[PDB]
């Protein structure tokens, strides 16, 4: 129907939602956003993890948490949080138009910045409308806050 | 496609 602000709240508080996928790898990267920029590392990303694949080396299976909290990857063996990223720390979410079954984000302060490349265990989309909700989300009930506060 | 964060920072 309608994803309302109190509905998306109730979606994304505690421990949110979660997805089953894996860890494609982590690069370095020059600025915050960036469809040209985020393209290339996720190839390199990929072109590593093939050169891995071909040795024996698979992805680390993880649990993409999404929440209030921003993103938790999880090692799906141990259950050990590996990272988590506050929502004010994700400044770009990079769709993968060569792949129905990844997507990535750019995180870190200004000048540090990340790039996580994931390879979800089912379809990337409904994860990435998730993110793009939860910054929308944030956003809204911020921006009443203040206007409450003026 | 790609989209950015408002709350970014």
């Amino acid at each position: 129907m309608e994803k309302t602000d109190e509905y998306l709240l109730a979606r994304f508080k505690g421990d949110g939602v979660k997805y089953k996928a894996k860890l494609i790898g982590i690069d370095d990267v020059p600025d915050a956003r960036g469809d040209k920029m985020s393209q290339d590392s996720m190839m390199k990303l990929k072109g590593m993890a093939a050169a891995g694949r071909s040795q024996g080396q698979h992805k680390q299976r993880i649990w993409v948490n999404i929440s209030l909290s921003g993103i938790k990857i999880i090692d799906e063996k141990t259950g050990v949080i590996e990272h988590e990223h506050p929502v004010n720390k994700i400044s770009f979410i990079a769709r993968d138009v060569t792949d129905n079954r990844a997507f990535g984000y750019v995180c870190g302060g200004e000048g540090q910045h990340q790039f996580f490349a994931i390879k979800t265990g089912q379809q990337a989309e409904p994860l990435v409308v998730d993110l793009k909700d939860l910054f929308q989300v944030i956003y809204n009930v911020k921006k009443k806050e203040e206007d409450k506060k003026k | 496609n790609g989209y950015e964060n408002p709350t970014y920072k």
